[PDB]
């Protein structure tokens, strides 16, 4: 077959593990498979890297980013390489751009046809966008991989945060979209920008440690395709690190929503969620509240307030907001399940502030305090667990 | 790290709003008026409550189903309102929806301003948002839809 | 004018530092220059990655070689090129491949250079393409940035009355450098001397001028000429095989051995042999680390007819006085052996070029010597 | 290692003070006796001494002309177990700089110039070169072999 592997920065930490990680590229190999190999920079390396380039300069230019990056991915590249050679394999290295970076990886796959570990990091041409993970979904639906590979220390995608939920369970596969809801709200388990390309270009991702042979979980086929009998609810996820500001009494004219979240883009203020409803007919208000990381939250508030004053009547802070979030295909074509999921937190008696949604998704915001609870009540209530 | 792909844009005219008003915000409450639609096999797709207000604590809850359940929903909530539950429930069967598909949107905020931005400039009134990392849905006058696609498209350069 | 600037990976050791070398090199370019820059990886990340190389296979590759230390040099490459950019100028990355060379043709560097950009370049060690650079360019000095601020007439610690010098000859700093403490790569004075670029050894942490290395010593008037310093080496064992036949071959049978074990040789020594017995004795210096394998060998030549004895040293301390004014005046040769005669300290071998002496003695006079050796000629 | 050529020469005359005492002070003596005799200094050699004897003997160099006179001056003064002079000796020098990392010049050097059979007598090497004394008539059958072994 065809296989793409990612290792991420954990996977490559230190030399014992680069050289085992070599092993298990040959041995993959060996069990009759083409493997392309795509390398991030060694432990924390890039992120360190990112903090340099910072210090010596705010704003760097784009070129040099790119070329510092790449250094660093490429560090791992050779070693990686290195390795591979010594245990019998032949490895040809690329940059991820040498690869075409647009599709077209014409050079990548003469190097295979000659028996060839290749293996890809860094860029060079023209970064964005998602980096080694993005690449290595690219290459797999360029090359028509059969499957992609992300290695990291997570060994697959469960059910719930096993740390809260003690019944919680690895799925073994759940479709693109079911894994692109649950990676939304609260997981950050994978690229996500890497999993909408998956999704787009139909390239099976899967998600697995390389401590261990666990075979992981599986990410393939759209939930479109997945019959209406045999869709399932697919897990809980969870997320304490949001804080939530509204702004009260916005009128309901054209342009309202631009004057609140110009302000904010400007200011850098990272938005993960915003909600609007309908407004009072008497008066012709309505709010709109948004949530965003802990550590923007003092200032979105300061922005949006000295544009308080006119534009709207206040503006709220909430810095102690939890999120829980049921998602699953099997929601998509079934009524009730937003009425279990009601009656599942009324029974354990947390209570409901906000409520958002997608076609096989819900959220609702709640106190941080109530997240435990509120994640084993849903989790128990569709019994997800075993 | 800092740019969302984009995958495109899609509309929808097929389904009504319903809005349940003053749904009285304390634990139990929207499990009445779910169970109550899930009884009468109303398949409801998007739901969507805001905070609650200081001086009532009270909010309201709007959801999205199949045009023809419309007013069937509606009417189910409207016969169980009897108590202090909620003062009114609404019903609209013209409203439409456009949304921005893709992913990583929470570290590009611009894209958000530039969706309302897009509507703004070609005059069109934002009703309801509910957006996330992977989406961005607004609902709008179905009479809207074209020139909302138009404009995000334009916007974002989406497409094929 | 051009210059060439070469900074290591102490004068990189972090972003502060980085952004202070990098406002110097725009000052220079400020200053009316074309500046070309050549930068060493950061700190010590070329032998964490040389470590790391060896870890992963015991015989790596030449090629993936020169990807992983090419990526640590291209590290503080980007960096260099972030902080010069802040701070105004167009900053222009070469590999070194594709800036000159290979032996060097610089054609995309004298280029960018033309339309006012500072060069960066990385790696395909740093010093020797620095000069060569400096060379084909035609630059009118190659300046080494590092923690030391120039040549000194001694070690400053060693020697309380030590001075900074203003100028040496190019066979007068390779001489120092190669019996006393390696300030500048050996390899790269000698392509300096060669093609005639000057070099300034000075500090990235002061505005001081340093030391500059210009001129041959044969193009100084015999007169003028002076005695440059001295210098002291603590750190090699001496090796002495008695007993070898004076007669074509042998000496290429020991050096061999050596050379394939690879033991370190340095200022190999030997004398006339004896007419009775017709056998002469060959002295040599390597580093102590290689000493044990050095005698382990030779040994096991030495109990197989070849020569009588191999003896050993770990002890040995070298000190040299170095100066082109010796070249042509007699009698400083007589002032050397006189000064450690008044401090008790004994000659055990003597070793010479045309303006370099150097003799090995105990360790523990190495101090005294040096000292001795300083007051007794101008130095100081 | 770099290496920038060779050099030869049949200028000079060695002089070698035999059986001279490893003692301080020794050395002094042999080399005021030229400074005084202002014969200016090139090469000097001295090699480890004897344990059984405790003496070691000193080889240097200086222009021919002043050679003889240089081998009579030390003469007179005379501990030392003799003095002898030579006229007929060639320096053949590789010149250029890193030869401690690299020890195979240092091998193919010696290599090459017993491959034609030539006679090694002193050598006196460093990291920037590697000098050695040899009969003044196979200066030029050294030559061509250290220009052939490490192409200059
Ligand atoms: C954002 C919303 O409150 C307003 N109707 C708008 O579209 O600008
Ligand atoms: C308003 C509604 O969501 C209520 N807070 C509940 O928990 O049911
Ligand atoms: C050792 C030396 O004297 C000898 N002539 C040789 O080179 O073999
Ligand atoms: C030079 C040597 O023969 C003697 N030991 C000295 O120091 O003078």
């Amino acid at each position: 077959a065809l296989v793409v592997q990612k290792y991420g920065g954990s996977s490559l930490e230190s030399a014992e593990r680069i050289r085992n990680v070599a092993e298990r590229i040959v041995a993959t190999k060996k069990a009759g498979n083409d493997v392309v190999v795509v390398c991030s920079a060694m432990g924390d390396t890039t992120d360190e890297l990112l903090e340099l380039a910072a210090a010596v300069n705010p704003v760097p230019p784009a070129r040099e980013m790119d070329m510092l990056l790449t250094a660093g991915e490429r560090i791992s590249n050779a070693l990686v390489a290195m390795a591979i050679e010594s245990l019998g394999a032949e490895a040809q290295s690329f940059t991820g751009s040498q690869a075409g970076v647009l599709v077209t990886p014409g050079r990548v796959r003469e190097a295979l046809d000659e028996g060839k570990i290749c293996i890809v990091a860094g860029f060079q041409g023209v970064l964005g966008r998602g980096g080694s993970d993005t690449t290595a979904v690219a290459l797999a639906a360029a090359l028509n991989a059969d499957v992609c590979e992300i290695y990291s220390d997570v060994d697959g995608v469960y059910t719930a945060d096993p740390r809260i939920v003690p019944n919680a369970q690895k799925l073994e596969k759940l479709s693109f979209e079911e894994m692109l809801e649950l990676a939304a709200v609260g997981s950050k388990i994978l690229v996500l920008r890497s999993v909408e390309y998956a999704r787009a270009f139909n390239v099976p991702l899967r998600v697995r440690s390389s401590y261990s042979n666990d075979p992981g979980t599986l990410i393939a086929g759209s939930m479109e395709d997945i019959p209406v009998e045999e869709a399932v609810l697919t897990g809980v996820a969870t997320d304490k690190s949001e804080a939530k500001v509204t702004v009260l009494g916005i009128s309901d004219k054209p342009g309202e929503a631009a004057k609140v979240f110009r302000a904010l883009a400007d200011a850098e203020i990272n938005i993960d969620m915003v909600l609007q409803n309908v407004s009072s007919v008497e008066d012709g208000t309505t709010d709109i509240t948004f949530t965003c990381p802990r550590s923007d939250g003092r200032r979105a508030m300061e922005i949006l307030k000295k544009l308080q004053v006119g534009n709207w009547t206040n503006v709220l802070y909430d810095d102690q907001v939890g999120k829980v979030s049921l998602v699953g295909a099997g929601m998509k074509s079934h009524p009730g399940v937003t009425a279990e999921f009601m009656e599942a937190l009324r029974d354990v008696n947390v209570n409901i502030e906000l409520i958002s949604t997608s076609e096989i998704r819900i959220s609702v915001l709640i106190r941080e305090d109530d997240l435990d609870a509120a994640a084993r009540a849903l989790h128990e209530q569709f019994q997800l667990g075993g | 790290m800092e740019e969302a792909v984009l995958t495109g844009v899609a509309t929808d005219k097929s389904e009504a709003k319903v809005t349940v008003l003053g749904i009285s915000d304390k634990p139990g409450e929207a499990a009445k008026v779910f169970r109550a639609l899930a009884d009468a096999e109303i398949n409801i797709d998007m739901v969507l409550q805001n905070v609650s207000s200081v001086e009532d604590g009270t909010t309201d809850i709007t959801f999205t189903c199949p045009r023809s359940d419309g007013r069937r929903a509606m009417e189910i909530l409207k016969k169980l309102q009897v108590q202090g539950n909620w003062t009114n429930v609404l019903y609209d069967d013209q409203v439409g929806k456009v949304s921005l598909v893709g992913a990583g949107m929470k570290s590009h905020p611009g894209v958000t301003a530039e969706f309302m931005e897009a509507l703004r400039d070609v005059n069109v009134n934002i009703e309801l948002i509910s957006t996330s990392e992977i989406r961005i849905s607004v609902l709008i006058r179905e009479d809207d839809l074209d020139a909302a696609a138009r404009a995000l498209h334009e916007q974002f350069q989406l497409g094929g």
